[PDB]
């Protein structure tokens, strides 16, 4: 088995720069070694073949070189299409590997997130259930920290975190962290509050609401 | 121009088989030796299998569970699976092989496991009483408690396409748990009704909740 | 590994000095020579039935998909590589078809036993071991790139085209196979005098067909044949990977340089001395690379020059057919009807390569048991999966050759002696 390994694992880069992304193996494989492009709902897509050939109706920025024992491919004046993973196949032999995947993401001015915080339903206490939800949405840098205090205390574990990929239109991420109790659990308890740290802000967003009402 | 229209995948217990296809059209599946690659949920991308109208290879942690075939009459190109693992979970690629990967195909999904197929509890998420009341509000709605992967949701069918948040789903212990996020400016609601429409097509189940605040 | 192909090329490059480029003088006199009419001084058949019969063996393939493999890989440049393989090889192919005089016929009948393994047994006794060691070597290397290598291609090709071929192509094959072999070399050589010439005639013509419809491109497809092999815009001599391997490797299956397994049909020529018979076996690599070969490369090129939606990602010999069918109304059809002669043209010269170098090992004994497993093999081939089937192919041939290369640089004093021999013969 040939092992290609791939750096940076992730990145951001501030629209129209220029980036290089590096595809490294095991083994010397002469010129097989090939570039592909992956979106969201979409199939890889062949950016660069055989090292440096180039592919038909792709855009010229991107270029790829090396032979051997050091591949990179390079992109100049990145654009936000350019959004995606960024994977590397050889051809040597017919058991064709891939690398690990390079994330290719987007920076942005930072912005500050939008914390909304929701009770459990009716219906899911009568069904025996209680899940409290917490949106943040529209934020910049992915980077955030989530603490849940019930009563004034923290809550460590029982939270389901979710992220959205980063946005096609605004280059902003958003998450929910949903803490998931009893009926029985949930009721033993006041104030539920949800705690958003982020970059933005040395004092941290806090939103909360009382069973109570 | 080229067409590959993979099919077959499905949700399918350990042990168990099936087999793929991937009708192709707009070239000559003859002439050409095709490919099956295929991707698990974090974006692996493994090979495994390889043809080109006589004889095969396969990957070595597949080999004697896979059989891969081809009917270049009829334009399309299978892969049998047998004594199936949860490790084989992902998409399964059609592609035509050379030196690279230029023509892909759509993907068809398979997963591997022991779960049964649940439908979901939709419970809506409406703001508490006492709300700072801004110019804008939001609102949500909780889709837990299903299997398998996947649900739509879209907001007062599709009249609400902006301002809306649907989360990737978070699986814990045999089922799957997602939340969407709608933002409607506070003169809208409760004034306009603002609806949830979850559909799980595993279940055929359908369900539309109306956010009503509290 | 790799590394023998530099010892191989290194060869080549030192017969040529030693024989100061003797094959471009000697080319023509062999041609009318292996052409000519009319010669029964101790052999089993003509010089030119041995000629055919080591241009079928010599003639695979690898002169249709094997360029095309290296064309895809290496880039057009692989020609160029492909060439100096066979030239310099030409005085490879010499040597090997000299030595091959240091020969003994074998009992049941003539049949008469010449190769490799003979000369190591008259080199500087070691060479009982090489010679022992080649033989273990060849006996098992000719399954491959003279059977299963040449009768899985053209399976999959009938396959792919006509669809009414699983096994039937494999039958077929081998009972053709059986009845041409069945006795021995004087039935091979009846076969391979009447096949190859017709086989070669043909595809040739259409590759001459298709440069008539298209003369302006021809001097451009020289050109980045030309350009490529010696661009060296990307790595400091990063193209050797690229298209010096694959032009060499590629190169050396389908003119089969110094291998060793041309002069065991050298041996059954009717030569009144080696110098005879060695010369027009120097004109196998010609015939192979820079006649066969070369059509089927600028082809290749000729499409890549062209547009043409589809071929981009073309594994090998349905490429070439695609490559023709392009240009030519039935070229399609034409290559793979070459294809067939082709290879089976190779596996019954290649049979013959594999027994003598088999019954070294076992005597006359077995000879019925080699014939037979070729057939049955060659049915099995065309049926069975082989995908890799040319890299363990070019293994074999890799330990085929280690042996006789060193025979050859050792040996080097005896040929051109005897060379100094025959051209003395030459001037009366």
């Amino acid at each position: 088995d040939i092992a290609m390994t791939q750096s940076p694992a992730s990145l951001s880069a501030s629209v129209g720069e220029t980036v290089t992304i590096t595809c490294r193996t095991s083994e010397n494989i002469a010129s097989a070694l090939a570039w592909y492009q992956q979106k969201q709902g979409k199939s890889p897509q062949l950016l660069v073949m055989n090292a440096k050939t180039l592919a038909a109706g792709v855009p010229s920025r991107f270029s790829g070189s090396g032979s051997g024992t050091a591949f990179s491919l390079k992109i100049n004046s990145l654009q936000p299409e350019d959004f995606g993973s960024y994977s590397c196949q050889h051809a040597a032999g017919w058991l064709l590997t891939f690398g690990g995947g390079t994330k290719l993401e987007i920076k942005r001015a930072d912005a500050a997130p939008t914390v909304s915080i929701f009770p459990p339903s009716s219906e899911q206490l009568t069904s025996g259930g209680a899940s409290v939800v917490c949106f943040l949405n529209n934020f910049y840098p992915k980077d955030i920290n989530v603490k849940w205090k019930i009563d004034g205390s923290e809550r460590q574990n029982g939270v389901l975190n979710s992220w959205t990929d980063q946005d096609s239109a605004d280059s902003t991420y958003s998450m929910s962290s949903t803490l998931t109790l009893t009926k029985d659990e949930y009721e033993r308890h006041n104030s539920y509050t949800c705690e958003a740290t982020h970059k933005t802000s040395t004092s941290p967003i806090v939103k909360s609401f009382n069973r109570a009402e | 121009e080229v067409k590959l229209e993979e099919s077959g995948g499905g949700l399918v217990q350990p042990g168990g088989s099936m087999k793929l296809s991937c009708a192709a059209s707009g070239f000559t599946s003859s002439d050409f030796a095709m490919d099956w690659v295929r991707q698990s949920p974090e974006a692996g991308l493994e090979w495994v299998a390889e043809i080109a109208a006589s004889e095969r290879h396969y990957a070595e942690s597949v080999k004697g569970r896979f059989t891969i075939s081809r009917d270049d009459s009829k334009s399309s190109v299978y892969l049998q699976m047998n004594s199936l693992r949860a490790e084989d979970s992902g998409l399964y690629y059609c592609t035509r092989t050379a030196g690279a990967c230029g023509q892909w195909g759509t993907g068809t999904t398979v997963t591997v496991s022991s779960a049964k197929t649940t439908p979901p509890s939709v419970y809506p998420l409406a703001p508490g009483s006492a709300a700072a009341a801004a110019s804008m509000v939001t609102l949500g709605c909780l889709v837990k408690g299903y299997f398998p992967e996947p649900v739509t949701v879209t907001w007062n069918s599709g009249s609400l396409s902006s301002g809306v948040h649907t989360f990737p789903a978070v699986l814990q212990s045999d089922l799957y748990t997602l939340s969407s996020s709608v933002t409607v400016p506070s003169s809208t609601w409760p004034a306009s009704t603002v609806t949830c429409n979850v559909a799980h097509p595993a279940s055929s189940t359908k369900v539309d909740k109306a956010i009503v605040p509290g | 590994g790799p590394y023998m192909l530099v010892l191989l090329l290194g060869t080549g490059i030192f017969l040529t000095l030693r024989l100061g480029f003797m094959q471009i003088h000697t080319l023509p006199y062999a041609l009318k020579l292996a052409f000519s009419k009319h010669e029964t001084s101790e052999g089993d058949i003509s010089h030119f039935q041995a000629l055919m019969t080591a241009l079928a063996a010599t003639i695979g393939t690898g002169n249709i998909a094997g360029v095309a493999t290296a064309y895809v890989l290496g880039g057009p440049g692989a020609i160029f590589w492909m060439w100096v393989t066979a030239f310099f090889g030409m005085a490879t192919k010499y040597a090997e078809a000299v030595l091959a005089i240091k020969y003994r016929t074998v009992d049941d009948n003539g049949e008469m036993a010449g190769g490799p393994m003979y000369f190591l047994e008259k080199g500087l006794p070691l060479g009982k071991i090489l010679g022992v060691a080649f033989a273990f070597f060849g006996a098992f290397a000719a399954f491959g790139i003279g059977n299963m290598v040449q009768t899985n291609s053209v399976a999959d090709a009938v396959a792919s085209n006509f669809g009414v071929d699983p096994l039937i192509t494999g039958f077929v094959l081998a009972i053709f196979t059986a009845a041409v072999i069945l006795g021995g070399i004087k039935s091979i050589g009846k076969a391979t005098g009447i096949i190859v010439p017709f086989m070669a005639v043909f595809y040739i013509l259409a590759g001459l067909v298709i440069l008539a419809m298209n003369i302006g491109y021809i001097i451009p497809a020289f050109g980045t044949i030309f350009s490529s092999a010696f661009n060296f815009s990307a790595g400091f001599g990063a193209l050797i990977g690229t298209a010096i391997m694959w032009g060499v490797k590629r190169g050396v299956f389908s003119n089969e340089a110094g291998l060793g397994s041309a002069p065991i049909a050298a041996a059954a020529a009717k030569t009144d001395h080696p110098g005879r018979q060695a010369l027009v076996s120097m004109t196998g690599t010609f015939l192979d690379t820079i006649v066969v070969c070369t059509i089927t490369g600028l082809v290749l090129t000729i499409a890549g020059l062209k547009a043409f939606p589809g071929l981009t990602d073309l594994t090998g010999a349905s490429l070439t057919a695609a490559s023709f069918d392009a240009l030519m109304p039935m070229g399609g059809l034409i290559v793979t009807i070459g294809l067939v002669f082709f290879a089976y043209s190779t596996v019954l010269g290649w049979s013959y390569y594999g027994e003598k170098c088999f019954e070294y090992l076992i005597g006359t004994k077995g000879i019925r048991l080699y014939r037979i497993a070729f057939v049955l093999v060659a049915f099995w081939g065309a049926t069975a999966s082989l995908p890799l089937v040319w890299n363990i192919a070019d293994t074999l041939n890799g330990a085929m050759a280690i042996p006789n290369l060193i025979g050859l640089l050792l040996l080097s004093g005896v040929v051109v002696s005897e060379t100094k021999a025959f051209n003395e013969i030459r001037k009366n």
